[PDB]
DNA sequence: TACAGATTTTATGTTTAGATCTTTTATGCTTGCTTTTCAAA
DNA sequence: TTTGAAAAGCAAGCATAAAAGATCTAAACATAAAATCTGTA
């Protein structure tokens, strides 16, 4: 049987786009293709822009380190939030082999892995532009064999990770390296927590001897915000007079940037996307994000949009200032809907016209572009400005207020729903345990249809009386406590409803028989909530007493 | 926290992080905590004024 | 090519690794194995060892007896000959295969009695009684791995040269499917058989499997020093399917032991020698002659206590040399004579040379020690005797040992003794936490085997225990005049 | 057949991932006495 | 406003889980000479 495998491959049997029609499923199919064409261009207009970010993060940090990694003692390097995934670069310097050595706590379990695997690597790049002994004296030897000078540039990949002694064991050990005069060592560290953390494992000889020339590099993409802004740029000007950003939508943005911080541009490219998504999968108004499509107007898509609450309070707006009830009746639309959706929307513009403003007229970096831009939707930018005291005679030139604009409401990406949080930040065992508690919000009430009535499924069932109990449940009290809940008379109907089956008939007669079935279901679910993390035997060959292990809104 | 071994566990390779037999530990001293309580603005001496 | 590591010194044998089910086409297709000259053997080295000599050696009146009491050169082992000999010849003359299971101590006539077996065969297979057949022996203590086996006997059988795994299917091959009239009988003797069953059972499950082949024409004798040893390493199913002869090697009694010793010296006692009265070189037959005899007692408490302990030869006869040399030595000592009335070997010399293998040196050893030794070993036993614990941390052991010096203040001995434990007698030298030769004497007990001690790098909580008895130390501390007053 | 070259076989060394058992220490249960807040008069 | 009394606290003793590691095995990774198999010649 394929489901006692450890793994098998189904080669399925063959007997087209996933988007889905709307208006009830009366959009056209050429609204459909055109929904998906359009979310490709926008998707690939971000994701370009981000791509060539990325690269450029890449290429100015290699040259960050470049530059300081050049122009009897190690060159000391700390990258601070570095995450160790750059590629780090060494020149072509004549006379002299610039050897790169990456190693990584799994690459070393002690000092003499360390030296063997880091002389294995200078002996095969030595060789790659007679065998010999992987230990320090081919670095003595280095300039008798290929007659050039050696530089050492060592990358320790998560310092945070290798055991301190081995490390530092390995500094005492590539110490031995400046009695040759051919020799120059550079060290690269990869800290991820901070400094202090580091220096406190290590032993303070090491730390005199690190002192002589070390440079420290705040290599994080947190730092100045610079990255996150372009990234944030480049999806406001894929949107840019297509889409709006609600308040909710960057408050958002900002809250769960703000929880994540070694990783922080492709959690937020990551949330973008999936707004984009969900937008272009559930409104089919985005099709007028192309001013091509505004013959494609029918009569669902009227009936939608006459919902909008900013239509609603232009026509309370007009019958306060129109006294004649022949121009309201007129207007309760199609062309005047199609008027409105080519406004430019310049609050993009306006973001951009700050940002370069703040960044090359004012000397401030210190600026998150996401934190502006909720600053200006709520309508507080001054507020925001008047924290670097330069804004001061500028606060008049950069005054904006927000124009809650007409059918805005039918374009723009928003969270009142809860999508968002439901999809990528979900409260997993608060769901787990909010399921398991009420089970009438998954399991559907129809109306063994008496069986399916007055009793619970068993696992919402012991987990009603798992919550009431204490911290450790005997487990027959348990049981006890579960058969009282159950029907004594309607499971008995219930196992001889099938005449088919006649052990279960024959076992239905038993004198014992409800106590049978109720211990069977309890064991059932028990060893379903064991499986599940709930409860914890806390014993080995007993089994009589468990222990609760979760607790409901924690 | 736990790969940066600022937390740790009772065992150190192959860790089950489901058994319930595992059990955590703090891994940083009272100085590291305490700038960084600070940082935070966060009382943490003040549940231990009390205790000693 | 850039290596991870180099093995420089691989000595690789030349040996094939086609074993013998594809030598020919079929299995009619194989000739006559009897009629081939590389088949069943159809040493150059001793002109190595080879040289002349200028001077003639004195042969000693003793020397005939040290020399004729050697192992190397069968009297209380008729049933168990008689036993492996119709075993054998049964399962020779019907053409069949069979295996004979000898388990013993070592030193009671198992190889030689089975040697003697085979060679009686041999003799009655040269007067044609019974067929030919090829003598194999295998020993597992002389091997550097168990599948050697595999490769000796194989090559002792087809003359050619495999590894291990071939040479088990070539030997699988020619026991399974080979005919009985295109082959011969083998005898193997399978000595040390626990040597090669160590790792795993497969060379004892496989020898006794060929066994049981109808074509095989094999006879294994496997000899061991457990009984238990099939029964252990196979199953109770396997060993009942193979069926083999089981035979006890009891050790010898004193009575066994004497005529075994007597018998090496048939020839020798109660006998005349002409000497050379200025060399000591005897003649069996300015001259002497003299006649040589040793008691009858003195071999008898040999054959006596060697029958009580072992019960083994080797024993018996180790003393009775032992004893030999012991008088020629001083015969050779009293006439002052070189290397190049009556003698016997005597009652004491033979008590003398038990006495040598009875007693032990520990508390010889232990009572020559320095002040500093006995000392450590005092305060051992001060600390034993008080907290009862067998195992005494060396913190505790100084402190008993400062603890010792600073009471008997009174004492002339260690009034004159102090400067030279804590100052080695010597103004500018300052007062040490360890006496002097401290380190020395706990290393030199732990050479001697008198101590253990626990691998601790802290030297205050780390443990000591005796690793003799605490008599033997009572008795060693005791003797001593200056620890046993105080 | 001949023979250079590629692949297999046999043999062994290097490094890592994990299992089992022993020794010492933490941890939870039991039982009897003492302090302390909250439900009730 | 008391009050009293059951919940909470605490500690000595002890059986037991579990941490730390000593010791070891086996699999992945690695090399290498002799024999053996392939493709042309
Ligand atoms: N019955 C005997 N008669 C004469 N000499 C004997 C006898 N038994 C043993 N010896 C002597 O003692 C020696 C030891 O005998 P043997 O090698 O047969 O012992 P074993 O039982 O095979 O010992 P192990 O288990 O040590 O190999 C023989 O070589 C021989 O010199
Ligand atoms: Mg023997």
């Amino acid at each position: 049987a394929d489901a006692q495998r450890s793994h098998y491959t189904v080669y399925p049997s063959l007997p087209h786009i996933p988007f889905v029609k709307l208006l009830s499923g009366k959009e056209s199919e050429v609204n459909v293709e055109k929904r998906w064409e359009l979310y490709h261009q926008l998707h690939s207009h971000f994701h370009d822009q981000v791509d060539h970010i990325i690269d450029n993060i890449e290429a100015d940090l290699k040259a960050e380190i470049s530059d300081l990694l050049y122009s009897r003692c190690f060159n000391t390097i700390f990258l601070l939030g570095s995450d160790s995934t750059t590629k780090i670069e060494l020149k072509d310097e004549s006379s002299r082999y610039n050897v790169l050595i990456e190693l990584t706590p799994k690459e070393s379990p002690n000092v003499r892995m360390m030296l063997r695997r880091s002389m294995y690597k200078l002996y095969s790049a030595a060789d790659a532009e007679n065998d010999v002994s992987y230990d320090l004296s081919l670095v003595e030897n280095f300039k008798r064999l290929f007659g050039k000078d050696l530089a050492m540039v060592f990358n320790f990949k998560d310092v945070d990770s290798i055991n301190f002694n081995t490390l530092d064991n390995f500094i005492i050990l590539l110490k031995s390296a400046f009695k040759y005069d051919h020799v120059k060592i550079s060290l690269i560290f990869n800290i991820n927590t901070n400094l202090s953390n580091i220096e406190k494992n290590l032993r303070q000889s090491t730390i005199r001897l690190l002192k002589r020339n070390y440079h420290k590099l705040d290599v994080s993409s947190n730092k100045g915000f610079k990255y996150g802004n372009q990234i944030f740029q480049s999806f406001l000007d894929t949107v840019d007079g297509k889409l709006n950003l609600s308040d909710r939508f960057v408050e958002f943005i900002l809250s769960k940037m703000a929880n994540n911080t070694n990783h922080n541009l492709q959690l937020l490219t990551k949330m973008l996307d999936y707004s984009l998504m969900s937008y272009f999968f559930q409104n089919a108004f985005s099709v007028f994000i192309d001013p091509v499509n505004v013959d494609f107007l029918n009569d669902d898509y009227l009936k939608i949009l006459s919902r909008c609450p900013t239509f609603m309070f232009f026509v309370e707006g007009l019958i306060k200032q129109h006294a004649p009830a022949d121009e309201i009746l007129s207007l309760l639309l199609e062309e005047f809907f199609v008027e409105f959706l080519v406004r430019e929307n310049p609050i993009n513009g306006h973001a951009k016209f700050v940002a370069r403003f703040l960044e090359e007229e004012l000397n401030i970096t210190n600026f998150n572009l996401i934190e502006l831009y909720h600053n200006l939707l709520i309508g507080k930018l001054d507020s925001y400005l008047d924290r670097w005291s330069a804004c001061k005679e500028y606060k008049d030139r950069l005054h904006f207020e927000p124009i809650d604009t007409i059918f805005q409401e039918l374009f723009t990406l928003d969270n009142r729903s809860g999508l968002l949080t439901q999809s990528i930040f979900p409260s997993y065992k608060s769901n787990i345990e909010d399921n398991l508690l009420s089970w009438e919000q998954v399991l559907p009430s129809l109306d063994s249809g008496d069986l399916d009535k007055i009793m619970a499924p068993v696992l919402g069932q012991l987990f009603k009386l798992y919550r009431e109990a204490n911290m450790t449940i005997n487990i027959y009290d348990f049981y006890i406590a579960f058969r009282e809940t159950l029907p004594k008379e309607e499971i008995l109907n219930f196992i001889r409803k099938d005449p088919s089956n006649t052990k279960l008939l024959e076992l239905a007669e038993t004198p014992d028989a409800f106590d049978k079935v109720a211990l069977i279901l309890f064991m059932q679910a028990i060893f379903a909530f064991e499986n599940m993390g709930l409860i914890k035997f806390q014993s080995t060959k007993s089994y009589d007493l468990v222990e609760k292990c979760v607790w409901r809104g924690i | 926290l736990h790969t940066l071994k600022l937390i740790a566990t009772t065992m150190n390779k192959n860790i089950d992080y489901l058994s319930p037999k595992v059990r955590w530990k703090v891994n940083v001293p009272w100085e590291i905590i305490k700038e960084i309580s600070e940082s935070v603005h966060f009382n943490i001496s003040d549940y231990f004024s009390d205790i000693h | 090519v850039i290596r991870k590591f180099t093995k420089k010194n691989v000595a690789r044998a030349k040996k094939k690794y086609t074993p013998f089910s594809k030598r020919f086409k079929s299995i009619a297709a194989i000739p006559d194995l009897t009629s081939l000259p590389e088949f069943y053997g159809n040493s150059r080295f001793e002109n190595k060892l080879k040289t002349t000599q200028k001077h003639q050696i004195v042969e000693t009146i003793f020397s005939k007896v040290k020399k004729q009491l050697n192992s190397s050169y069968l009297p209380a082992r008729e049933n168990e000959f008689a036993s492996i000999y119709l075993s054998a010849y049964s399962a020779i003359e019907s053409d069949s295969a069979t295996t004979i299971y000898v388990a013993g101590t070592p030193g009671v006539g198992k190889t030689l009695t089975v040697r003697e077996v085979v060679k009686e065969l041999l003799s009655s297979s040269a007067q044609r009684e019974i067929p030919d057949f090829l003598y194999v022996e295998i020993n597992g203590l002389k091997m550097v791995k168990p599948t050697d086996c595999y490769e000796t006997l194989w090559n002792k059988v087809s003359g050619e040269r495999l590894t291990w795994a071939a040479s088990m299917e070539s030997l699988e091959f020619y026991f399974k499917r080979v005919p009985k009239n295109k082959k011969k009988t083998i005898v193997v003797l399978l000595d040390e058989l626990d040597a090669m069953v160590t790792k795993s059972q497969d060379i004892m499950y496989n020898f006794f499997n060929w066994t049981t082949y109808e074509n095989a024409k094999l006879i294994v004798i496997a000899v061991a020093n457990t009984m238990d040893l099939p029964e252990r390493q196979l199953g109770n199913k396997i060993t009942s399917r193979i069926g083999f002869t089981r035979i006890m090697f009891t050790g010898y009694t004193h009575e066994e032991l004497k005529n075994i010793i007597d018998l090496r010296l048939k020839g020798l006692n109660d006998s005349f020698f002409y000497v050379d009265t200025k060399t000591g070189n005897a003649i069996l037959i300015d001259v002497r002659k003299v006649r040589l005899r040793m008691s009858a007692d003195a071999i008898e408490i040999a054959s006596r206590k060697v029958a009580s302990v072992s019960g083994d030869a080797r024993r018996a006869l180790k003393v009775c040399k032992r004893a030999a040399e012991i008088a020629e030595k001083h015969y050779m000592a009293k006439h002052g004579y070189g290397y190049d009335g009556v003698q016997t070997v005597h009652i004491t010399h033979v008590m003398k040379a038990l006495n040598e293998t009875l007693n032990s040196h520990v508390i010889t050893f232990m009572t020559r020690l320095s002040f500093t030794a006995k000392l450590f070993i005092y305060a051992l036993l001060n600390l034993m005797k008080k907290n009862g614990s067998q195992e005494q941390e060396l913190g505790d052991i100084v402190d008993e040992i400062k603890l010792l010096i600073e009471v008997n203040g009174s004492n002339k001995f260690v009034m004159e003794i102090a400067k030279t434990l804590f100052q080695q007698g010597s103004d500018n030298i300052s007062e040490q936490l360890r006496i002097i030769s401290w380190d020395f004497v706990l290393n030199q007990l732990l050479d001697a085997g008198i101590l253990f001690k626990q691998t601790m790098k802290n030297d205050r909580i780390c443990c000591v225990k005796l690793n003799i008895s605490v008599e033997e130390a009572k008795r060693a501390m005791n003797e001593d005049e200056t620890l046993r007053n105080l």
